[PDB]
């Protein structure tokens, strides 16, 4: 594992997600979007077990695109979160447990606020200003502690993000082959494809 | 078809119930299908929980297997979860649900009995309920069911005030039953139960002061005759 | 249409046609039975009718041994009697195993009457054309006599009778507990209680019996057994030498 | 006949899988008849799970290398002739 | 590795003069790494309070569950559920999954509205009801808390006093505990008023 | 089902125009529910039942017109859907979704024609933060419909007319409390309306803030608002 | 409503299950079959009718064997005899498997009794179309039983059922009269052959083979062997002599 | 513990000719270090000019031969006595073997 | 445990110690290892107390029911019901049982059911933990057709030894005599069997 | 006119003791073409008359192989025979696998009887509606059986079932002592089977497409001759 980051600012939520897919000895792909769009204003990045990872995120994508289509209402982030959680908590005492960790970030169109949720394969859910799974947290949480203000512009927050990735490339043994940064705000989910040199 | 079962209820021995301020009372008659039979071997007034009893009118057997199914449901659906016994309102609900299912289920006829269930729960106080074959159930200050139904129901409106002590309601439910009585009228052909004060006498043990014993007490062959003399 | 006469559902006047008919079947054998209580025994006399000379009397029995303690006598077609006896012989073995004491007479009856009730409330099963008379010397209640019927009803009798000339026998007994004003037969040895049960039946039926026209069942504490061909002739010989 | 066809397409591919050859027209036909031969609501012995005779006739025509070109009439009754 | 000891946290409850108090730390961490400092371990259902320590996804699941169960008790029973009763529902409820338990260490605390009597009790993961007049403890500082309470407690504390007492027991155990801390909250429950103070403690 | 007709349904749909009589009025800042009670005996215990006005959740409630034992079987399962949508999404269930959830079970028998349809017709009064205050209707047909004011049961066709008359969109909540009682002037087979033949309910903008209180009236509170005109 | 006789479980107004009584009529209209209990075993006999000349002699066996020591013969709907004897064996082998001793005759009878009787309990299964005569030798000697479609069964000294019912029953009563102590195992066989030959005059239209089997504690050491060859002619020739 | 598998040894060889094919095996059947039989054949005629050999664990191969020899009896009854294409029996054997994929017939098998 | 059963002229006699041990601790020193499944058919239990108890309990039933319907059960049958339970459940049981009884035909009959679930009819049989030490004494000192008190003595000695040498055996020595004239329960105390 | 009240289903006995629903099935036999069966001490033969639909259609097969030692012919309801011939094919193939034993003919008789009987106890299902002539050579000689849907299976030297069954049934009845002595001759026992099935034809003419023959015994496994193979017997 496998880099899953995210920071919630003033006007949006930002998710970083390592681009690399490794199969033991060889690096198979240098360009993996580790995230499914759950709906216009709700994004989910993820990492963990081999096949278990995607298969889950897609099951959630389906089930939320279905509640969207049915009530022609865009399910709020708090709810998408508390649903994904229950779906993991269900599978932890199941036969073969989904072994997946996720970051859900999205814009609550009704509170006009951004929200970031962190959920581990066990069903452990908490809401955060910033978050990460795997070991990603150790190198970066010390920086966020220090440089994070909750009034940060979306621009101010991209800067702080690049600073975390830089520290991960320096003191982390894995070659994760970069990140893909996505942003979630009032206007929806867009992707910054100019990052490893901004 | 539910309508035909209510009809088996309309005949078959009369039974009644009266709520008071400090107790409830239910009674029916024990019509002996013979003098050879010992009428003490059959109970028309049965305990469901130590705070709740029941009486019927109609088909004997259907009552028995309903009193049994009923005791069990009190444990399986309440006592084994919350450690308490169920409240009159809800145990009644769980019996109506039981009979209402014999209705709407295929291959089975509804029960040939109307039930009068009397009891006391700590929060709702006293209450007396009627349950019909239809699975419907209603709360009563007092009523009667069976043949003598109409005579007795009219007598109860005439004699009932909301200031009755339980001893007053025992007195009434004996008169009420005296006019309808089919056979003889004594302690051997009357069954009367009450839901009154806690009876510690009848717990079977002593040492925890938090549980104080059955509110349900079934009057003995003697206690009845004693009241009928000063009657 | 007019099909509330064929299954166990309610007629328009709250009647169960099929049960009332089921009762009518209990006579179809044409045997009469009676049962009595002693100071500490219980007795059941039934008639034995062996018309076919090709039969083997020893195999012809409407008296069943249900347990060590519990006896049962059936009025009704043989097939149905056995269906009931076999089910009781097994409800009482199960009872002993699950609960640790021998199965008590009145509990076995409540359990067969409960059964007899389901038949009375389910479309697809039919009641049995039998009236099961249960006897024992139950360890808590004393001599017991409990009878269940196709209706689902059970109750306990001082003494009882069942079958075709049921009411002639019943009214004889009634007039002998109106007269001793008790709930039993004050004789110690069961032998004299068996003699009494045969006497008050001869009286009520107006015919004499030979060692071959009777079946006797007896319950003392710790045993229920049936009297042999000869164990009865002795009982008859004693009646005749005082009457 | 939607279901009657689904079973025939499914039977023909299933045979191709289990045996690496195209399935005989005679046996593809009989298989379809063996399907509409499960008509009923009460069967002891073997269960025939469905509700009514299959309300459609079939002309089945194809080619296998044993018995040249073939034409068959499948009836709802579960039997057939090779016209 | 050890489920009770992954996220950690502690919960403690005491009685006083016609009052009760329950308190916890706001810590949630995967092993060594602290993740959240705003994760409360105490939930309420009517006037009955429930603190739960141990595994997060089970602490959370049981809240979500008892809300459900008690919400229906209110609608079906026409009243709010009592503490004595809810206790018995947590027991039977936990013991439902006897051979695949919720890795939790629940503490029930509140005041019986009919008898006005204070009530606390705690459980093990399969529902043994430890009812106690004095105090109940639970968590990764099972031991430390028992140490503090056994010394600092006297029965019949006035409420404004029992806050100081329960706060000091909690605070000083979690400071000698690696997996507890990062904040703390303390409910004081009078017969009809309920005050919820947050505390200042080290943050390490 | 001869001409395109739902027979076993009309059977029970008109069995409804017999039992009970219920009303719902949506004000601009609240909702109102109301019902008449079945043929009462002197000795029937008035206060207990709450026989035709049931709470579903802290923000939703239904009025019933139909067979009691039949609606309880429905409500029991609807109080549960409520709580499943909580334990699942940690938000209170939206009114339309609960309504549809029932309507779909009603229509479940309106088609799997091997079991018997539902008595019972519902007025639902609820609030959810997506569609302000809401008023709904539920015949055993399976259909539900939006309403600014509505009625079910006996004398239905009649009240719908007075309602159409005295209703104004700017209506307050207390203004709608009256309109409900007032127009159970007519639609009452019992000459003169008492507090005991009644059952009442409100979902207001809270007794305090910007939120939502729910209130099933206790008998005394009815004899108090009955005081405003009805009887005095 | 009326119609009290189209359904099986259904009680007529005076206690009768009519469908059963109809089945007994199917019994009465079939091959005649008997059983005799002698002093240390049982002998069984059946009338095999001969539809045409093409039926093979000796090769359509009607008497079925249960376990090793029990014989069954039936009259009526033949396939119902087979379905009953099958359930008869599943039962006799449940018993042996668990209690080791091979199933006692009286206990075997009670087991068939309940299968049959249980086919008189629901509107949706018809009673057996056979009265079955069966028996053998157990720990306490010989037992002969007969079991009609109603479930009724009793132990007989001799028994008959079939078209020639009343006729055999009467010759049977003649032996129980002359020899109270029972016949000899061998004699009972000679006589069963007489009795069948007689009860054939009630069906004298078609021709017939005789079939006898026995179970004797002295002549087949407790097992159920068939009667064949010399001993079969022994009796076929004894019948011819008491028919002429 | 109980161990449901064996080695009975032996050795088979199959060669494809131009107008023919041979399929040879030894006759020795063993358990460990002892000899079981010197003659117990390994190579079988299955009809429709197909010979096969399931070698390794005898019980599993014996059982697999039985089961295919039977697959032939029924491809006959089911498809009007048609000849089983060599290539088709191969595929049917794949489905036979893979049926017990998670508890295989412990045999290297040649037809 | 430490149990045995012997046949003779008049019937059969069952014998056992009374010591159930869990570990080194004697949890009960007065155990009734002679258990009754019918008037005159008893067993000797050894192995798990929980297993032998459950089985005998379940056999007592099968036989009470067999009596109800079919009559009095051969001693042979009791054995078959035991074997059927022990064998068909071998994977989950640890019980070695001796079934012994008296009918009138055969008189003394004894069946030993080892752990496997096999069944072996014999003149006498020993079993239980402390049996190992008396295979020698018994084979040398047993005779067929012994007298009643001859057999009581044979058992008293055999079991006096087993208990001397076994730590998993001891307590009092219980016997149960099964004859036509009825059931007689015996007991011999330590002060007696040790002095032999 | 004359209505029947006891012919509703199979769970219903007529007052005179008759299961009408079975008697009706026993009649479905006669609603299909004629087939014939006979046996010497060494062989068993079947002759059937396959019937067609148009001049433009195939002929219904009337004989089905069961094992290499046993086969049967059908007259009546086809699917009912496909269902029974299949069950027989199984037991035959099970007696082979488990016991490595050719399934006795006398025993498949007993097994079909009990299979068909099941369909006359049950409410809902109709009885089997087809007749079967079954042939085989077992460890006990040649064999022929008649299977009527009532359950009654009977062992014979010869018989015939179906449309005008009566022509042959009467020929064989007279030929008896002649053909059962046709041992060691195969061609001659078929010559007889065919001279018997042709008593049951009117002005009707056997051809290569009308005729279906099967044979079995001692050292001849059950083989079926349709088409040109049958010419030599016309």
């Amino acid at each position: 594992m496998d880099i899953i980051l995210g920071i919630r600012v003033q006007d949006s939520v930002i998710l970083a997600s390592s681009k690399a897919v490794t199969r033991g000895i060889s690096v198979l792909k240098d360009s993996d979007d580790k995230t499914r769009q759950l709906s216009p204003h709700t994004l989910m990045s993820f990492a963990g077990e081999a096949g278990d990872t995607v298969q889950f995120a897609e099951y959630i994508q389906a089930n939320i695109q279905l509640y969207s289509i049915r009530e022609d209402y865009e399910l709020s982030p708090q709810a998408v979160s508390s649903f994904v959680r229950q779906e993991l908590a269900k599978s932890i005492r199941s036969r073969r447990p989904y072994q997946v960790n996720v970051l859900i970030g999205g814009y609550d169109k009704k509170k006009n606020k951004p929200e970031l949720y962190q959920i581990d394969y066990l069903g452990t859910k908490v809401e955060l200003p910033y978050g990460a799974h795997g070991y990603s947290g150790f190198y970066t949480f010390s920086l966020l502690d220090h440089h994070y203000r909750p009034d940060m512009t979306t621009e101010e927050g991209l800067d702080l993000l690049k600073l975390c990735v830089q520290e991960l490339e320096k003191r982390m043994p894995m070659d994760f082959k970069g990140v893909i940064v996505k942003i979630v705000d009032k206007d929806g989910i867009r992707q910054v494809d100019d990052f490893q040199a901004q | 078809q539910i309508d035909y079962a209510l009809t088996a209820v309309k005949q078959g021995v009369t039974s009644l119930g009266i709520k008071a301020t400090n107790g409830v009372v239910i009674a029916t008659e024990k019509k002996s299908s013979s003098p050879l039979a010992m009428s003490e071997t059959l109970s028309k007034v049965s305990l469901l929980t130590p705070d709740i009893g029941a009486v019927y009118s109609g088909m004997g057997p259907d009552y028995r297997v309903l009193v049994d199914k009923s005791r069990k449901v009190a444990h399986t659906s309440y006592k084994r979860i919350y450690g308490e016994y169920p409240p009159t309102k809800l145990l009644v609900s769980e019996v109506a649900k039981i009979m209402q299912e014999a209705t709407q289920s295929g291959g089975v006829r509804p029960f040939g009995v109307s039930l009068l269930i009397a009891g006391h729960d700590e929060f709702n106080g006293f209450s007396l309920y009627q349950v019909d074959p239809s699975g419907s159930y209603f709360p009563w200050k007092a009523t009667a069911i069976g043949k003598g139904s109409v005579a007795a129901k009219t007598f109860l409106e005439k004699r009932w005030n909301d200031e009755l002590e339980l001893e007053d309601a025992i007195h009434i439910a004996l008169l009420t039953l005296k006019e309808s009585v089919e056979g003889e009228f004594n302690g051997d052909t009357i069954e009367l139960a009450i839901i009154g004060d806690e009876n510690p006498d009848l717990l079977g043990y002593t040492g925890i002061p938090t549980d104080k014993g059955p509110r349900f007490r079934k009057l003995t062959s003697q206690e009845i005759n004693d009241r009928l003399e000063a009657l | 249409a007019g099909y509330d006469r064929h299954i166990t559902i309610f007629s328009p006047e709250g009647r169960l046609y099929q049960v009332e008919y089921a009762f009518k079947a209990t006579n179809q054998t044409n045997i009469n039975s009676l049962a009595v209580r002693g100071k500490d025994c219980t007795v059941v006399i039934s008639q034995k009718k062996v018309p076919d000379k090709l039969l083997d009397p020893t195999t012809v029995s409407y008296i069943f041994c249900i347990s060590r303690t519990i006896g049962m006598v059936v009025n009704g077609p043989i097939p149905d009697a056995r269906n009931a006896a076999l089910r009781a012989k097994a409800e009482a073995a199960e009872f002993r195993y699950k609960y640790g004491y021998d199965m008590p007479c009145d509990v076995l009856a409540k359990r067969m009457a409960n059964l007899s009730q389901i038949y009375t409330q389910r479309a697809y099963m039919r009641p049995l054309g039998v009236i099961l008379t249960f006897v024992s010397v139950d360890e808590e209640l004393g001599p017991s006599i409990y009878k269940t019927d196709p209706a689902g009803y059970y109750v306990g009798y001082k003494a009882t009778a069942t079958g075709p000339k049921q009411q002639e026998i019943t009214t004889n007994l009634e007039n002998h507990f109106k007269k001793s004003k008790i709930d039993h037969i004050n004789e110690e040895s069961w032998e004299k209680v068996v003699e009494f049960a045969i006497t008050h039946m001869i009286d009520a039926l107006g015919t004499e019996f030979s060692k071959n026209d009777l079946e006797v069942g007896v319950a003392t504490k710790d045993k229920f057994f049936t009297l042999s061909a000869e164990n009865i002739e002795e009982r008859l010989v004693a009646i005749a030498e005082q009457d | 006949a939607r279901s009657m066809i689904e079973h025939a397409r499914t039977a023909a591919v299933t045979h191709n899988l289990y045996y690496d050859e195209d399935i005989n027209v005679e046996s593809l036909t009989q298989s379809v008849c063996d399907l509409a031969l499960r008509f009923g609501e009460g069967a002891s012995g073997e269960e025939r799970l469905m509700s009514r005779p299959f309300g459609v006739a079939l002309l089945i025509a194809g080619h296998d290398a044993d018995d040249g070109y073939q034409l068959f009439h499948a009836e709802p009754s579960g039997t057939f002739y090779r016209y | 590795s050890d489920p009770s000891s992954i996220n950690g946290g502690i919960v403690v409850a005491m009685t006083g003069k016609d009052c009760v108090a329950i308190a916890c730390d706001l810590r949630l961490g995967s092993q060594s790494l602290g993740v959240s400092n705003k994760f409360e371990k105490i939930f309420h259902y009517g006037h009955v309070f429930l603190g739960i320590t141990g595994l997060a996804t089970d602490v959370t699941t049981l809240n979500e569950m008892f809300r459900y169960k008690t919400n229906l008790y209110k609608l079906k029973e026409e009243r709010a559920i009592e503490p004595e009763t809810f206790t018995q529902l947590v027991s039977s409820s936990l013991y439902e999954r006897r051979f695949g338990p919720y890795f939790v260490g629940p503490v029930v605390a509140g005041i019986n509205s009919k008898s006005g009597k204070p009530f606390i009790a705690g459980f093990d993961l399969i529902g043994c009801i430890d009812e106690a007049k004095d105090f109940i403890v639970s968590g990764t500082a099972s031991d430390q808390l028992f140490g503090m309470c056994e010394s600092l407690y006297e029965p019949n504390l006035e409420p404004e006093d029992l806050f100081e007492t329960i706060s000091q027991a909690l605070l000083n155990a979690a400071d000698r505990d690696a997996l507890s801390g990062w904040g703390a909250v303390v409910y004081i429950i009078k017969k009809d008023e309920v005050v919820k103070r947050y505390l200042k403690m080290r943050q390490d | 089902s001869p001409e395109g007709r739902l027979y076993q349904v009309e059977y029970a749909l008109e069995s409804i125009s017999h039992a009970g009589t219920a009303i719902g009025i949506m004000a601009s800042d609240g909702i109102v529910l109301a019902a008449e009670r079945k043929v009462t005996s002197t000795l029937l215990e008035q206060d207990t039942s709450t026989e035709k006005l049931y709470k579903l959740n802290d923000k939703i409630a239904v009025a019933v017109a139909g067979l009691t034992a039949d609606a309880e079987i429905l409500i029991n399962t609807a109080r549960i859907h409520a709580q499943n949508y909580l334990k699942t999404y940690n938000e209170d269930i939206p009114v339309e979704i609960l309504v549809r959830r029932l309507s779909d079970i009603k229509q479940g028998y309106t088609q799997h024609g091997g079991l018997r349809p539902f008595g019972v017709s519902f007025i639902y009064a609820g609030y959810d933060d997506r569609y302000g205050y809401q008023l709904y209707t539920s015949n055993p047909s399976g259909n539900y419909t939006g309403w600014k004011a509505i009625s079910v049961g006996a004398n239905t066709s009649a009240a719908q007319t007075l309602l159409q008359m005295d209703y104004k969109d700017d209506m307050k909540v207390d203004d709608a409390i009256e309109l409900a009682l007032k127009t159970l002037s007519k639609t009452t087979d019992s000459s003169a309306l008492t507090y005991d033949r009644l059952e009442f309910a409100t979902i207001r903008k809270g007794a305090n803030d910007g939120e939502v209180y729910q209130k099933i009236f206790k008998p005394q509170e009815i004899k108090d608002i009955l005081v405003k005109t009805g009887i005095t | 409503g009326t119609g009290y006789d189209l359904s099986n479980s259904v009680f007529s107004p005076d206690g009768r299950n009519f469908q059963v009584e109809y089945a007994v009529k199917a019994v009465e209209n079939g091959t005649t079959s008997i059983g005799i209990k002698c002093n240390d075993g049982v002998v069984f006999a059946v009338e095999k009718l001969i539809t045409s000349k093409l039926l093979v002699p000796q090769k359509n066996v009607k008497i079925q064997v249960v376990d090793r020591h029990i014989g069954c013969v039936y009259s009526g709907l033949i396939p119902d005899g087979r379905h009953l004897v099958n359930r008869g064996r599943e039962e006799a082998a449940s018993f042996k498997k668990l209690y080791k001793t091979p199933i006692p005759i009286p206990a075997f009878a009670d087991r068939l009794g309940q299968y049959v009787q249980a086919h008189t309990l629901y509107n949706s299964v018809r009673p057996f179309g056979v009265s079955t005569i069966f028996g053998g030798v157990d720990k306490n000697g010989a037992h002969l039983y007969m079991l009609e479609p109603s479930g009724s069964y009793w132990g007989y000294k001799g028994a008959a059922t079939g078209k020639g019912r009343q006729s055999a029953k009467a010759e049977l009563e003649k032996l129980v009269d002359h020899h109270p102590e029972g016949l000899s195992a061998r004699e009972a066989v000679k006589q069963a052959a007489k009795i069948i030959y007689l009860a054939h005059e009630d069906n004298k239209e078609k021709d017939f083979e005789l079939e006898i089997s026995w179970c004797s504690l002295s002549e087949t050491n407790g097992l159920h062997k068939f009667v064949k060859g010399d001993l079969l002619q022994e009796a076929i020739d004894f019948a011819q002599k008491e028919i002429n | 513990q109980f161990n449901p598998y064996g080695d009975n040894g032996g050795t088979i060889l199959g060669i494809a000719g131009e107008d023919f094919a041979v399929l040879a095996g030894d006759t020795r059947n063993i358990t460990d270090y002892s000899i079981n039989s010197r003659y117990e054949p390994k190579v079988f005629d299955c009809g429709d000019n197909i010979v096969m050999s399931a070698n390794g664990f005898a019980a599993d191969g014996d059982a697999l031969v039985k089961r295919f020899k039977n697959s032939v009896k029924w491809y006959h009854f089911d498809h009007n006595d048609k000849k089983l294409s060599i290539n088709s029996a191969a595929r049917n054997i794949q489905h036979l073997l893979y049926g017990k994929r998670f508890f295989p017939y412990y045999v290297h098998t040649i037809i | 445990a430490s149990i045995m059963a012997v046949t003779f002229k008049d019937g059969v006699i069952l014998g056992a110690d009374s010591r159930t041990t869990t570990g080194a601790y004697i949890a009960n020193r007065v155990t009734d290892k002679l258990t009754r499944v019918h008037d005159k058919i008893w067993c000797c239990r050894s192995g798990s107390a929980a297993d032998t108890q459950a089985i005998a309990d379940i056999v007592q039933y099968h036989l009470e029911l067999y009596t109800s319907q079919y009559g009095t059960p051969s001693t042979e049958t009791a054995a078959s019901v035991f074997k059927e339970l022990c064998y068909e459940n071998k994977d989950n049981l640890t019980a070695g049982i001796i079934v012994a009884g008296y009918d009138d035909k055969n008189k003394g009959e004894v069946y030993t059911i080892p752990l496997g679930g096999s069944v072996h009819k014999l003149p006498y049989a020993i079993a239980g933990s402390g049996s190992t030490f008396i295979y020698g004494y018994c084979d040398k000192n047993f005779r067929e057709n012994m007298s009643k008190e001859e057999t009581v003595d044979f058992i008293k000695h055999s079991l006096s030894q087993a208990i001397k040498w076994d730590g998993s055996s001891g307590g009092v020595i219980r016997m149960v005599v099964l004859t036509a004239a009825g059931v007689e329960r015996l007991i011999f105390y330590p002060d007696e069997y040790e002095q032999l | 006119m004359f209505r029947n009240n006891y012919d509703g289903d199979t769970v219903t006995f007529s007052p005179t003791g008759r299961l009408f629903q079975v008697e009706y099935a026993l009649e479905a036999i006669k609603q299909g073409s004629v087939t014939v069966g006979l046996r010497s001490n060494t062989h068993a033969v079947l002759v059937a008359l396959k019937r067609n639909a148009d001049e433009l259609s195939s002929y219904q097969k009337k004989i089905i192989k069961c094992d290499e030692h046993m086969g049967l012919s059908l007259a009546g309801l086809a699917p009912d025979a496909r269902v029974l011939s299949n069950y027989l094919r199984q037991q035959c193939n099970y007696s082979s696998l488990v016991f490595n034993r050719k399934l006795a003919v006398e025993r498949a008789g007993h097994l079909l009887c009990d299979k068909a009987q099941k369909n006359t106890q049950s409410y809902g299902g109709r009885p089997y509606g087809v007749g079967l002539l079954i042939i085989g050579y077992d460890k006990s000689g040649a064999h022929l059986l008649e299977f009527q849907p009532s359950g009654n299976v009977t062992e014979l030297y010869g018989t015939a079932i179906g449309a005008r069954s009566q022509g042959a049934k009467t020929y064989l009845e007279r030929t008896l002592d002649t053909f059962i002595k046709i041992d060691g001759n195969p061609d001659e026992l078929i010559k007889a089977g065919v001279e018997a099935i042709s008593q049951s034809l009117r002005d009707e003419s056997l051809t290569v497409d009308n005729l279906s023959i099967a044979i079995v015994g001692k050292d001849t496994p059950f083989t079926i001759y349709d088409g040109e193979a049958v010419a030599k017997y016309i």
